[PDB]
């Protein structure tokens, strides 16, 4: 019909930019009926790639399903689509990693969605609002780490907005019993008489009530059979409604009216990101003793000489932290790059990132909520080590990624007879030294399996010829304590001088990407 | 679940019960193990110091310690559990025994085998997988059974004997069914008179009651009777034993062909005790050891993904794919501007399934693609042995092939491959096809080769091809129509490489059960299989299994010498053509034998049917093994291509052998390796070269020379000590050394010494080749009752460019007949060979008994030659001895005016033939060669499978069907007997009509 092709349209024009997702998530969600015809379009397509082997159009149907999955209002008991789902999704496990990884975790999903509804939802939510129980009990907490100047206006209100305390403990509780509820009961159940009883009780009550309805699903997601888990869930959530007073309210012959009940908004913090170094986040720690595995969404919003900038700070916190454990006590760390390099990089892996993020309560709040929510894949960057040996015997191990000069151009921007050795190796594993010194003013590392970086020449050698090489490693040594400055990735603040000998070589808290 | 009872080492013995999951692998098993005992064991420490990899899983079957080696084998599977079912056993043993490090006499008895076989097998350098350790580990069972059963004194006297009836040229010479034996003993000798029928042991028997009287004279110890004796050819070992009739010994068979009396010494049997076997090392491996299970075992369907263990190979639908990152070689092998790209082609056999190629790019140092090829095959039609062929292509600025290189796509486990490969490549120094382009090792030389980087893809389970079942196939049918079935008779009539057009295919494929009522269908039948599609293959599968006509089908060589060639690439097939072969007698197996040799080039995998055949077969006889050693040892020193599969054979059939057969092969590779630093320092550096030898050869005595050794080429024959006094080095440019050893057995009837030519810088595969042919074409020969008194001298290759060659006494060139008269000027007077000849034999009945000799070789060597295509040679290359015979030699090279074979007017001059007039022997030549010509077309299959293989594993350069036809051309292929009679006849017109054409030619090529 009309809002089929409607549908199918979307689907198709999201599937080719930024906004077609959105798009797609705000025309489904307006009738609770639309959940399900979405979804059969998207089996249907994802068979056709599995006939065909369209490799590079599966890992966007398969975050389209787990996010539709995840928010339909409700299965009627004669829908077989999961089972569909299932057997489509079996076939899978003959395809290549990392599909077949994908797959897996979507299957187990699918049987976790299969015998207890509403489970993933739950789950989510519960974290999200850090409103769990004293058996399961995690939390998630968003960290919007946004320079006041660099970044535009827009994004200070949008943030301002996502900073505002939107529910309370009470109103969570209540949606989420409301949830729970109808995702069982279908229209069977009272939805405006459940609210109008639940309203009145008390938070206690609430609390306690909300921690036998998960301990309840918990436990019908053990079940073995499929079949059975759903009637149990269903007696016991009728027990439990007997229990708390309202057993005219559930099992009503006379059928309702489904009602969509969207995902609350979650915990956000806004703090201002005037320097690089992630030391920010401890001192942030501490009202975070008072604000109490656990995980912590970092949004870097990031420009281009901040990108390299957080590189060094993610550098620290990498290792530092590895070595210095102090956020990870508690926290798995997770970072999120806003394009307000990194970008490029991150984009010319995974599409679906490049069109969504890139392509960047008012629309964009809800596309960065949708992306921080679903994207759960890291991707490494690319860094190189360099060890700076100083004239009094200073080593110090620093960590670039963009760029690094040395030279009369290195205090040009704050010629000598400096030794260079370079090895270059080949995709077999095999290296091919060579040690040859050339007298020169500035030499320049540019970012180029592996990367192999470049090595430039500046050869002015005057009386009163600038040559550029790949390199796979390189030695630069000085010329008998010789002083020379060190740039950094283009720095015009952190350049150090005096240096002698500077050695460049190839080199939880991901950059998380949707695949 | 299944409950297993392991008996950990630690002490009283601690035991462990476990279930243990039916689908998981060894590894698993091993981990759950080790978990379990890391808290029920008392003391965890001593399992805390070491981990699961220092131990060894053993259990009895019947009284012998099985292993499990295959850390990753299917549990199900493991033989144990059948053993234990069948028994009633549970739970089952399985002990814990930690690994030792090798004693000292191990390490020094593998050091002695290295030396043997010139290669270290226990390298692990060059290798990607464990196919040869494993392959190591499995043979051990082979070796164990047939050294059980074997008899000791029959191993121990090895007598020679044959089955096929008496040549009619032989019937002549016995009168009334008797033989004359001389028996000497000690300075005695009688000659005695016995039926030819009588065995060794009835000819004893009445010997000694002869001369029961006269014990004394013999010198027989009183107390001695029949029993403690043996017969002894005098001079050689040859014992003669056994239930056989007297005249069924090569022995007294080349002795009556030779007039020659029979002179045997009586002899103290040797002592079986001589060849005793060391004990052997390893335990055996569990026989299910490949063995991956049937498909619904495997097939991911109707199951739940967290019970997935493994994915069947069937299962996969999608197109198979691969990723080329780059190549790279450290330098450039030719200077200028070129393109390069990528070819990789799926291939099964010689058939090339798919192929795919990559964009031409500048060809640097380095250059680098990452593009992903994708193959029209499909992941599940894949057949065991495939094998990826990537190839190198330059153009300048058509292409030149450059390099290649193999991979498996199934491994010896019936795994897929996958992951990244870093692959050394092979360089086309110097055609289409040869066997070196059929190998799956990789160039050992890591630092100066080029090297091609690849990326298969990775999966979450392992992908198993599975085992097909053996189920009741439901095909019924009628007669067919009597035109059809005179088509496919035609079609099955026609020569081995006549090709077949797709209608053929089609035709042959359709009526598939009545072919197989044919055994000679079968090597076309096979062809015609489309093996890039499971389907057909499956329904292969279920036609081989119905095979009684076949099992029932007498015994034809040159049929199934053709499903072991490169086209056939399916073990089934392989398989069966071995199972027929396993009944050839040991007298028909040495004929072959170097053929088989040379077909395990053409195996996919390093254990196969024939592989374990030769080494049960060297194992059984003394003289099979002392073949199959020196051919295996000429293949390794030189074929880099498969010296690894080579040398685990040789040290799998080196471990059964005995102490004796390795110490005579010890004192032979010392003789060798001696003589050919000898020779490497003679060439390096007249009188000089004189004296030089002499002195080296005089102070080669006060090493460690050995006094006694085999003659390579003839096991039965033993030399001694040099006479340095009549060895020399040859006049010629690559200078060989004529060594003369003399006879180390006392017993023999004369001082003849033993002749032996030592060549150096020079490749002789070819010479023993050709040589085996000329053997086989005598066998045909004999067949028919024609003697065309060839003589085959004796060639072995030893080593790298290195031989030995026998020495034939009273011999001389024909182009120094003619030097000795006209001079070195290029003209050739016609009767010196006849003078030279009368000269040698003055009686006159000599002579004429010379010359039918020269008559009948000189007409079995143009045939030989003719046939074989190589009768265009230099005079100098063609001897003849003072007895009248005649021969070729040098054969290593050979493989505008042109003849079809060498007819000088010499010979003619000698028959009588003085230009076109005709003579008696000419007549007799002619009809000598008719004869000899047509008995040769009544094999025309053989010898047109023999050429093939000759040709495809034989000269190193690559060869084209082109240089094959000449064969069918020869043989005038489907052609009445009045036609070739006529085409040869013609072909001697054609050599008597040049004269000294080509040998002048051959002079002037040679002196300019």
């Amino acid at each position: 019909t009309c809002t089929e092709d409607r549908i199918q349209h979307a689907l198709e024009r999201c599937l080719h930019l930024c906004l077609n997702c959105w798009s797609l998530q705000e025309l489904v969600s307006r009738d609770p009926g639309h959940f399900l015809i979405l979804l059969e379009q998207i089996l249907q397509k994802t068979r056709e790639v599995q006939e065909k082997g369209t490799y590079d159009l599966l890992a966007p149907l398969a975050l389209l399903f787990y996010s539709t999955v995840l928010c339909t209002p409700h299965f009627p008991p004669d829908s077989d689509l999961l089972l569909k789902a299932a057997r489509t999704y079996h076939r899978f496990l003959t395809w290549p990693v990392p599909y077949c990884s994908i797959c897996q975790e979507l299957l187990t999903f699918i049987d976790a969605e299969l015998k207890a509804p509403g489970i993933s939802y739950q789950r989510l939510v519960r974290a999200e609002q850090g409103l769990s129980t004293r058996s399961h009990r995690s939390s998630t907490v968003t960290v919007l780490l946004l320079n006041p100047v660099e970044v535009q206006a827009e994004f200070l209100d949008v943030a301002d907005k996502l900073s505002t305390p939107g529910p309370s403990p009470h109103s969570a509780y209540i949606t989420l019993l409301l949830h729970a509820f109808q995702a069982t009961f279908g229209a069977h159940c009272d939805l405006s008489g459940l609210h109008r009883r639940l309203q009145s009780k008390t938070l206690a009550e609430l609390e306690a009530i909300f921690t036998e309805t998960a301990e309840a699903q918990e436990l019908a997601s053990g079940i073995g059979d499929a079949a059975e888990a759903r009637q149990w869930l269903r007696t016991k959530l009728q027990a439990v409604g007997e229990k708390a007073g309202f057993p005219g309210v559930l099992d009503t012959a006379k059928p309702g009216k489904l009602r969509t009940i969207p995902i609350p908004v979650a915990r956000c913090y806004t703090y201002s990101w005037n320097q690089d170094s992630f030391d920010i986040l401890q001192e942030i720690l501490l009202k975070e003793q008072e604000l109490l595995a656990s995980t912590l969404r970092v949004v870097v919003f990031g420009s281009d000489r901040i990108s390299g900038k957080v590189a060094r700070a993610y550098s620290n916190l990498r290792r530092l932290e590895n070595n210095r454990p102090l956020l990870t006590r508690f926290f798995k760390l997770q970072f999120f790059y806003v394009p307000v390099d990194i970008s490029h990089y991150l984009g010319m892996l995974d599409p679906w990132y490049e069109r969504n993020v890139l392509g960047l309560l008012p629309i964009l709040a809800d596309m960065l909520l949708y992306y921080c929510r679903f994207a759960a894949r890291p991707v490494l960057l690319q860094v190189y080590q360099t060890e700076l040996t100083f004239i009094t015997g200073e080593k110090t191990t620093e960590i670039f990624i963009h760029s690094l000069e040395l030279g009369h151009s290195a205090a040009t921007r704050a010629p000598l007879t400096l030794q260079i050795i370079y090895s270059k190796g080949a995709i077999s594993g095999r290296s091919r030294w060579s040690n040859m010194e050339k007298l020169c003013t500035s030499v320049n590392l540019s970012k180029a399996s592996t990367e192999a970086l470049t090595l430039n020449l500046t050869e002015v050698v005057k009386r009163q010829s600038t040559s550029q090489i790949k390199v796979d490693k390189v030695q630069i040594i000085g010329s008998n304590s010789c002083p020379f400055a060190v740039c950094l990735d283009q720095d015009e603040r952190k350049i150090l001088q005096s240096v002698i000998r500077c050695e460049v070589s190839p080199c939880c808290l991901p950059i998380m990407t949707f695949s | 679940l299944i409950p297993i009872e392991f008996v950990l080492p630690t002490s009283t013995p601690e035991t462990a019960l476990l279930h243990v999951a039916g689908h998981g692998n060894v590894e698993q098993m091993k981990a759950q193990v080790w978990l379990r005992a890391l808290e029920t064991s008392v003391s965890a420490d001593f399992y805390h110091r070491l981990g699961p990899d220092h131990f060894l899983l053993l259990y009895q079957k019947k009284g012998q310690w099985y292993e499990i080696y295959d850390k990753y084998q299917v549990v199900q599977t493991l033989d144990c559990l059948r053993y234990w079912k069948v028994l009633h056993r549970s739970p089952g043993q399985i002990h814990v025994v930690q690994r030792h490090a090798p004693s000292e006499e191990t390490l020094a008895f593998q050091r002695q085998l290295n030396a043997l076989i010139g290669y270290d097998v226990t390298d692990v350098s060059n290798v990607h997988d464990d196919e040869l350790e494993f392959t190591r580990r499995r043979l051990v069972t082979p070796r164990m059974a047939e050294v059980a059963g074997r008899d000791p004194k029959l191993y121990a006297m090895h007598p020679w004997v044959t089955s096929k009836p008496l040549p009619e040229y032989l019937l002549k010479k016995i009168t009334n069914n008797c033989v004359f034996i001389v028996i000497h003993r000690s300075t005695t000798s009688q000659t005695i008179k016995v039926s030819a029928d009588d065995t060794p042991g009835t000819i004893l028997q009445s010997f000694f009651t002869k001369m029961a009287k006269k014990k004394s004279l013999m010198d027989i110890p009183e107390s001695q009777n029949e029993r403690d004796f043996v017969l002894r050819v005098c001079g050689r070992d040859e014992y003669l034993v056994g239930e056989t009739p007297i005249k069924n010994f090569q022995w007294v068979r080349q002795c009556l062909k030779n007039g020659e009396e029979i002179h045997l010494v009586l002899d103290t049997p040797p002592d079986p005790a001589l060849d005793e076997v060391r004990k052997e090392e390893w335990p055996l491996v569990d026989d299910c050891t490949g063995v991956t299970g049937y498909h619904e075992q495997l097939t991911i369907h109707g199951k739940d993904h967290e019970s997935v263990f493994t994915v069947s190979l069937w299962d996969c639908d999608r197109k198979f794919r691969v990723k080329i990152r780059g190549i790279d070689i450290p330098v450039l092998p030719r200077t200028a501007d070129l393109t390069v790209f990528v070819e990789a082609n799926i291939q099964y056999g010689q058939q090339v399934l798919c192929q795919r190629r990559t964009s031409p790019k500048p060809f640097t140092e380095e250059v680098l693609w990452n593009v992903w090829l994708e193959f029209s095959i499909k992941i599940k039609d894949l057949p065991k042995g495939a094998l990826l062929n990537l190839q190198i292509y330059c153009g300048k600025a058509k292409a030149q092939l450059l390099y290649y290189v193999n991979l498996l796509l199934i491994d010896h486990r019936f795994l897929l491959r996958h992951g990244e490969y870093v692959l050394h490549m092979w360089q086309l120094s110097g055609g289409s096809f040869n066997a070196d382009k059929l190998t799956s090792a990789t160039n050992p030389d890591k630092e100066n080769s080029m090297s091609i980087s690849i990326l298969l893809d990775n999966y979450c389970h392992p992908i198993a091809l599975p085992k097909h079942r053996p189920t009741p196939d439901p095909e019924v049918r009628a007669e067919m129509p009597n035109q059809l079935r005179k088509q496919l008779e035609a079609i099955i009539a026609t020569d081995p490489l006549n090709p077949l057009t797709a209608e053929d295919k089609e035709l042959l494929w359709h009526f598939r059960y009545e072919s197989l009522k044919d055994p000679k269908a079968y090597p076309k039948l096979f062809s015609s299989v489309k093996w890039g599609q499971q389907e057909i293959v499956a329904k292969t599968y279920q036609l081989l299994a119905k095979r009684e006509v076949w099992d029932q089908s007498a015994l034809d060589v040159g049929l199934t010498m053709q499903l072991l060639d490169c086209n056939f690439s399916d073990e089934n097939v392989r398989a069966i053509a071995v199972q027929k072969l396993e009944s050839l007698e040991d007298d028909d197996v040495l004929h072959y034998l170097l053929q088989l040799v040379q077909a395990v080039k053409f195996e996919p995998y390093h254990d196969s049917a024939l592989a374990r055949f030769l080494l049960k077969r060297g194992l059984r006889n003394k003289r099979i093994g002392h073949f199959l050693f020196w051919f295996l040892r000429s293949e390794i020193a030189q074929s880099r291509h498969y010296q690894q599969r080579f040398a685990v054979i040789l040290e799998a059939y080196l471990r059964g052998c005995g102490t004796a057969m390795l110490h005579d092969f010890t004192q032979q590779v010392q003789v060798i390796d001696m003589l050919q630093k000898v020779t490497i320092d003679i060439k390096s550096l007249s009188s000089q070269v004189i004296s030089q030898l002499k002195q080296k050869l005089e102070n080669l005595q006060n090493l460690n020379l050995p006094q006694s050794f085999r003659v390579p080429y003839d096991p039965g024959l033993k030399a001694g000590a040099l006479v340095i006094e009549k060895c020399k080095v040859m006049a010629s440019k690559k200078k060989p050394l004529w060594l003369e050893f003399k006879c180390a057995d006392p017993t023999a009837l004369s001082n003849e010494t033993i002749g032996i030519i030592f060549k150096h810088g020079d490749d002789l595969r070819q010479d023993m080749l050709i040589l085996q042919i000329l053997r086989i074409m005598e066998s045909i020969w004999e067949t028919e009752s024609l003697d065309l008194c060839l003589l085959p001298y004796g060639c072995i290759s030893t080593g790298d460019k290195i031989g030995m060659i026998e020495i034939v006494k009273d011999a001389t060139t024909i182009a120094k007949i003619q030097q000795s008269t006209v001079g070195n000027t290029g003209a050739f007077k016609d009767e010196v060979l006849s003078h030279w000849l009368k000269e040698k034999c003055p009686i006159e009945e000599k002579f004429q008994a010379a010359v039918e000799r020269f008559v009948y070789s000189c007409a079995g060597y143009c045939v030989a030659t003719f046939v074989l295509g190589i009768g265009d040679r230099h005079n100098d290359n063609i001897m003849i001895s003072e007895t009248g015979n005649l021969f070729h030699i040098d054969f290593g090279h050979i493989l505008k005016e042109r003849v079809p074979f060498v007819l000088t007017p010499d010979f003619l001059f000698v028959m009588g033939t003085s230009g076109k007039k005709t003579s008696l022997h000419f007549q007799k030549f002619q009809d000598v060669c008719v004869k000899a010509y047509l008995a040769l077309r009544h094999h025309t299959n053989l010898l047109i499978i023999l050429f093939s293989m000759m040709l495809m594993t034989g000269m190193p350069q690559l060869t084209s069907k082109e240089d094959i036809e000449y064969i069918r051309d020869a043989l005038t292929v489907g052609k009445s007997e009045e036609d070739a009679k006529k085409y040869f006849l013609d072909q001697i017109e054609v050599c008597r009509d040049k004269g000294w054409t080509v040998q002048f030619n051959w002079f002037l090529h040679l002196v300019l």
